[PDB]
RNA sequence: ACCUCGGAGCAGAACCCAACCUCCGAGCAGUACAUGCUAAGACUUCACCAGUCAAAGCGAACCUUUGAUCCAAUAACUUGACCAACGGAACAAGUUACCCUAGGGAUAACAGCGCAAUCCUAUUCUAGAGUCCAUAUCAACAAUAGGGUUUACG
RNA sequence: CCGAGCCUGGUGAUAGCUGGUUGUCCAAGAUGAAUCUUAGUUCAACUUUAAAUUUGCCCACAGAACCCAAAUCCCCUUGUAAAUUUAACUGUUAGUCCAAAGAGGAACAGCUCUUUGGACACUAGGAAAAAACCUUGUAGAGAGAGUAAAAAAUUUAACA
RNA sequence: ACCCCUAUACCUUCUGCAUAAUGAAUUAACUAGAAAUAACUUUGCAAGGAGAGCCAAAGCUAAGACCCCCGAAACCAGACGA
């Protein structure tokens, strides 16, 4: 082994904590997507023709 | 065997509690705490509730 | 019953003959393992399956770099019969930001910064 | 079948391979001593 | 716990025993006209035994027999050395107060 | 001819291993007979279950066992030991965590 | 139970539930412990105290009772001196 | 598997097959003594402590013992269990002989050394005496760990000690109101000529004890230092605050502690008088506040819990009506 | 014969673990009559029901197993009957080859298939018989193989 | 077509029993308690979806009993990204063989039970054919390449 | 085209079926998932909602999504039959 158990204790704590912060952020950012008037109105184009 | 009996307060209160005494034993008179009076009082056996 | 196996510590105490055979110096030991999965986790206990998933060795014959530290070594000891471990050798040191995109892991276990 | 049987129980093929691989290998005492002086 | 170095730190039954020429079981019979003298000599001999580290099992008495009465006492002894037995019985011989009957009879 | 014996297990044993944080009143271990003895800030119920009397960390130790003198059988057992022998037992302690209160400024009279 | 009554076409209430359980508006069901009036002479004081208590129901038990009662029993009741008025609502409940 | 013991297992030395020939604990008290001895002894396993931790004079003494033995009246009194002892004489003799050691024990127990000198200890060689004159007829003494009210400590005390200069200091180890570690001095006499104290240099004038109300019990220390040669030194809390540690660091070369005497002071109306009249500030009142009771995280369905479960988590006891 | 509960082993060391499995025990008594009331926090027989432990506080003083609901009785407090098929139909047995229906190879008999206890065969050993004589012949206690012809078992 | 006729009606009787249950495509998805109950059901466990926020698994040291083994439990780190909770909910839930520790049987059974683990009820390669042994998995096209498991071995009696 | 190589029909019921278990000659046509409680999603309005009643401590109103077919031996009523 390169490090002893006591030397390795805590050497990755910061990175592990940031990774779990990212996981928590992704988990808690779940929320319905936006709705746009453009999407609703674009459906009128189904009857677009040539005059 | 033993019988369940109703010890009734001799303090005049309607308070009664059930004890167990041998059938062959004499009728029971026992000091017991009366909540209404808030004091230890005599209770006398009135009637046999059941046989257990 | 079948259970987890406790490997006696004497198994992981290299001898001078092993040092000569494999070419590793106990002083200044290598920093990083290259671990490849060369054996299926099927027909192996769920705990070995879980260890493999933790180490990220789901794909066989795909080298993965790990720290040569006691905890990683404990997991590797659990699943040592499914993996090939070789030290990661750095003839030119670890890659610099300039040549981070020009590295290649040679089959000998050397990460060369030229490719 | 029980672990102990009156007959020799059939080994798992893996155990059989293990036994074959770990069979005893005698040393070769150099050139055949009888043929040697 | 079994796998810990402190396994069995609390065991005691091995420390409790519940159950070179040397004598057998020795019975000292003391028949005496005096309850007081018999009891005093029994105490003295028991004290000598437990001071000299002699395994004493029982100090009972036989029932009284009338034909006046003579009170009887028993002392049980086990474990003597060569010179130790000599000193033990010579001390008993020399320390007999007045008109008492000793014995070195055996069991049964 | 063999009847009975269908009783289920009592699910006894340690409920809080060493180092576990324990609030007051938590049961630490349930035992049929005294496998573990109550240590500091650990009480005993009617049925010889160990519960935490304070909020803290559970520790297991080995300590010399001196029974209550009124425990006649234990006293006799001790009476039969040799001079050097000392009985030992496993004890469970709760190392209290918080202080039992602090003085606060309430009014600046 | 009856999902569609033969006279109204409505869902019916299992009155055995109404005779036994109290519903707190928030969704909790309260009940008495079984045997709380039986052979008290042979029960220890602690057991009697446990039996004399009003007790909440499981999530699945509550769901069953909700199914077995109709929406009338699940309304706000503003009784004069209801002993359970304070218990009808939950406070400081995180998830 | 079995890990071997990390040291001598108990009851191993005497483990012999000659149990019958081994002497046993005939008594409970001897076993208790042995058990206490083993408990005190260090061990390699986890233990409760880990977590919860001249010749002419002798000849004179022998002769005095023989004389007391010779006195037959003494034997009669002893065997009639009527004899007694002179308490004052015993107190004086103990003070002279080994009182300093006991006073050092008391100081260590009370934590003066760890809080005044950061663990550096000493011995109160000089049998110091302090007493606060109560009224005119009497004066309440200040032993090592006494209990004296601030009313009785209102005025400066009379100090007596058989010795020959001296610097006397009074500190309140725990009366500080802002910084936990600092402490307030009440009076400091310096360059005391021999025994007389009225001739001491009064560097900081006298203050009475002022332990805030409901702030517990404060320990007040009288320190007395032997002084080789005088040194010039240097109603406001900011200037009464300091640390005896660095103070005595600044003077340890020519000063050495030789006497101690401390006492416990509670609240008293004289404390109100002190806080208002001369300290000229509002008196602080402290209350011992325990932490709020622990309750497990509230569940949506408190299965099998009594009706009181909801009360455990409600904060206002008065009925609420929401939107209505 | 059993049906509920409990103790020990199987199940050695947290918990948990069956059986027509190997053994044992219980349907309460003795005690007192705070053996009261309340209440943090916990355990839990793998659900629920039920069952446990318990600080603090108040009040006297200075304890060690069996069963629900409804229903009844009592002014009430409380109490009862069985529910031992012991999670308990409030109250119901024999019989059917005269039988019927729905199914089941998840379940019997013949048969097939496993197995070889039993059975049969062959060797090894000589105890031994064979007038003596082991082995011309036969054969005990056993051992080792083989067969799948019986009786069984699945 | 009589151990109780036939027809109509109640009647679409009832059936925990058998059979059947019709477009395409993708994804997640597998072995206790009570019960007139073991051909069923309810609860649990598992499973699916959606939601909340925050630790979850692995895990060394320390720790877990006297009486009279393999391992397990517990968790700092670390490898990791999952766990818990909330809402809603069906269906599976009295399995098979293999290795191992046992029990019963006969140290029989492709035998019957409990436990740990694996595989099968899912792809492919191999062991002759082949649910359960070994290799191996995450999906398509290729007239490229390196591999995995993977083939039985044995011939033997003179005598001074 | 065959010859070569690979390849043990389908459904259902089962731990497991090429199975020498069930069903099916074949074509055409017909022949089997009906709904609440509570949720969730999307609107409306919002301490109020709803076109009386009802609900409401962000609720209420509306909509959307979700619960099969065939088969006994029987029982009874009333007729019809020597
Ligand atoms: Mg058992
Ligand atoms: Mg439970
Ligand atoms: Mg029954
Ligand atoms: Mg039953
Ligand atoms: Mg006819
Ligand atoms: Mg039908
Ligand atoms: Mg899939
Ligand atoms: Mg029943
Ligand atoms: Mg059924
Ligand atoms: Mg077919
Ligand atoms: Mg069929
Ligand atoms: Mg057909
Ligand atoms: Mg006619
Ligand atoms: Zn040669």
């Amino acid at each position: 082994p390169y490090m002893t158990r006591e030397q390795e204790r805590g050497h990755a704590a910061v990175r592990r904590r940031e990774a779990f912060e990212a996981i928590k952020a992704a988990a808690t950012s779940k929320f319905p997507p936006h709705r746009f008037i453009a999407d609703q109105l674009d459906h009128l184009n189904v009857t677009k023709k040539w005059s | 065997k033993n019988i369940l009996v109703r010890m009734v307060s001799e303090a005049g209160t309607g308070f009664c509690f059930n004890t167990k005494r041998n059938r062959l034993r004499e009728k029971l008179t026992l000091l017991h705490y009366d909540p209404v009076v808030k004091q230890r009082v005599l209770f006398v056996e009135k009637k046999k509730i059941r046989s257990l | 019953k079948f259970t987890r196996s406790r490997i006696p510590e004497k198994v992981f105490q290299a001898s001078p003959e092993d040092h000569e055979k494999y070419g590793g110096d106990p002083q200044n030991p290598h920093k990083l393992h290259i671990v490849t999965r060369i054996k299926s986790t099927r027909r192996r206990p769920y705990w070995e399956k879980d260890i493999i998933k933790m180490l990220g060795l789901e794909k066989a014959h795909t080298p993965q770099v790990h720290k040569n530290i006691p905890s990683v070594n404990a997991k590797l000891k659990v699943v040592k019969h499914l993996i090939r471990i070789k030290p990661l050798k750095l003839p030119q040191g670890l890659p610099a930001e300039e040549n981070m995109s020009n590295t290649c892991l040679k089959s000998t276990g050397e990460l060369v910064v030229q490719w | 079948s029980k672990a102990v049987t009156r007959h020799r129980r059939v080994m798992h093929f893996q155990r059989q391979k293990l036994m074959a691989v770990t069979e005893y290998i005698p040393p070769k005492p150099a050139i055949h001593p009888s043929c040697l002086p | 716990y079994k796998t810990k170095p402190t396994h069995g730190i609390g065991k005691y039954k091995h420390l409790i025993k519940a159950e070179d020429y040397e004598y057998g079981v020795l019975n000292i019979h003391l028949t005496a006209y005096d309850m007081t003298l018999a009891e005093s000599y029994a105490q003295y001999v028991h004290n000598l035994c437990n001071s000299l580290s002699i395994k004493v099992e029982e100090s009972y008495a036989m029932p009284t027999k009338t034909i006046l009465t003579t009170h009887e006492r028993v002392v049980q002894i086990s474990g003597l050395s060569a010179t130790f037995a000599e000193i033990f019985l010579e001390i008993i011989q020399s320390s007999l107060p007045e008109g008492v009957r000793l014995s070195v009879k055996e069991h049964t | 001819k063999n009847l009975g014996g269908k009783s289920s297990g009592r699910r006894q044993g340690i409920k809080k291993m060493e180092g576990h944080y324990v609030h007051a009143g938590n049961i630490i271990a349930t035992q049929r007979h005294f496998r573990w003895h109550p240590g500091a800030h650990v009480g005993v119920g009617k049925n010889k279950c160990l519960y935490a009397l304070e909020e803290g960390i559970v520790r297991y130790t080995k300590e010399v066992y001196v029974p209550h003198p009124r425990n006649t059988e234990a006293v006799d057992l001790i009476t039969r030991l040799p001079k050097g022998a000392v009985l030992y037992k496993t004890f469970v302690h709760v190392v209290p965590a918080k202080p039992e209160g602090t003085f606060k400024l309430v009014a600046m009279l | 139970l009856t999902y569609f009554s033969a006279r109204k076409g409505k869902r019916k209430t299992v009155k055995a539930v109404i005779d036994r359980f109290l519903r707190l508006h928030c969704g909790l069901w309260v009940r008495r412990k079984a045997g709380y009036k039986k052979k008290l002479w042979k029960k220890t004081p602690a057991r009697k105290k446990r039996l004399r208590e009003f007790v909440f129901c499981n999530k699945t038990q509550s769901k069953l009772l909700d199914k077995m009662t109709t929406s009338f029993w699940k309304r706000r009741n503003w009784y004069v001196d209801d002993p359970y008025q304070k218990y009808h609502d939950r406070t400081n409940l995180k998830v | 598997r079995r890990t071997p013991p990390l040291g001598p297992m108990p009851n191993s030395d005497i483990d012999l097959s000659n149990l019958e020939r081994l002497e046993k604990y005939r008594s409970f008290d001897r076993y208790r003594r042995r058990a206490e001895q083993e408990a005190q002894a260090p061990h390699w396993w986890r233990t409760y402590r880990e977590y919860f931790g001249r010749t002419q004079q002798l000849l004179e003494r022998k002769q005095a013992i023989q004389e007391l033995r010779a006195n037959v009246e003494e034997e009669r009194a002893a065997r009639l269990r009527t004899a007694s002892v002179p308490l004052d004489a015993v107190r004086a003799e103990w003070e002279r002989t080994c009182g300093p050691y006991h006073k050092q024990r008391l100081a260590e127990y009370y934590g003066l050394y760890r809080d005044l000198f950061h663990g550096a200890t000493f011995v109160p060689r000089v049998p110091l005496h302090v007493a606060y004159a109560v009224g005119e007829d009497d004066l309440m003494p200040v032993y090592c760990g006494n209990e004296v009210t601030p009313t009785e400590a209102a005025q400066a005390p009379e100090v007596t000690y058989e010795a020959e200069l001296w610097t006397l200091l009074l500190t309140s180890l725990d009366g500080h109101l802002l910084e936990p570690d600092a402490e307030y001095l009440h009076w400091l006499l310096t360059n005391i000529p021999g025994n007389r104290v009225a001739e001491g240099q009064v560097t900081c004038p006298y203050l009475p004890p002022f332990p805030a109300r409901g702030s517990g019990i404060h320990r007040l220390a009288f320190l007395l230092f032997k002084q080789d040669q005088p040194i010039d030194f240097s109603y406001q809390l900011a200037q009464r605050t300091f640390r005896t540690f660095d103070f005595y660091k600044k003077h340890q070369e020519t000063m050495t502690p030789a006497g101690l005497s401390f006492f416990q002071c509670r609240w008293d109306d004289s404390v109100t008088y002190i806080f208002h009249q001369l300290l000229d500030m509002r008196e602080p009142v402290f209350e011992f506040v325990r932490p709020p009771p622990y309750h497990p995280k509230q569940k949506r369905f408190p299965h099998r819990q009594p009706l009181r479960y909801l009360d455990r988590y409600r904060d206002s006891h008065e009925p609420t009506y929401g939107i209505y």
